């Protein structure tokens, strides 16, 4: 049902080099604060060999000062908590 | 009647209260300092 050797690709070629237009995001990631993660730490009966010091210099400079206290995307604490799991 | 909100209460642990948001959180907001 095809030559199979059909060497080709999609004629899209749509590069669209748009800059980081970060505005009203909508991906998976709840809004949590400092000790707020302390709750995340508990919600996982896993635990094994994590470093609480790395989360300090990782969540402290990703912090976003707001009147709702400091707020960070669970995508930074999930990548900071999953990159230190040996 | 729950019990949240109220801070912890166990100075017998060592000396200061255990709390749950001090130098850790109190400095995570500090970043709000204008450079």
């Amino acid at each position: 049902n095809g030559s199979s050797l059909q060497n080709a690709d999609k004629i899209n070629n749509g590069n669209d080099n748009d800059n980081d237009n970060d505005v009203v995001p909508s991906k998976e990631g709840s809004l949590l604060r400092c000790s707020e993660i302390w709750d995340r730490i508990t919600t996982h009966p896993k635990y094994s060999d994590i470093d609480v010091d790395g989360l300090c210099s990782e969540l402290m400079a990703k912090a976003k000062c707001s009147e709702r206290g400091v707020v960070i995307n669970a995508e930074d604490v999930q990548l900071a908590l999953n990159k230190h799991m040996n | 009647n729950l019990d949240s909100n109220m801070f912890s209460n166990d100075f017998n642990f060592e000396n200061q209260f255990d709390e749950q948001v001090s130098e850790f959180c109190s400095k995570m907001n500090q970043v709000c300092g204008t450079r």
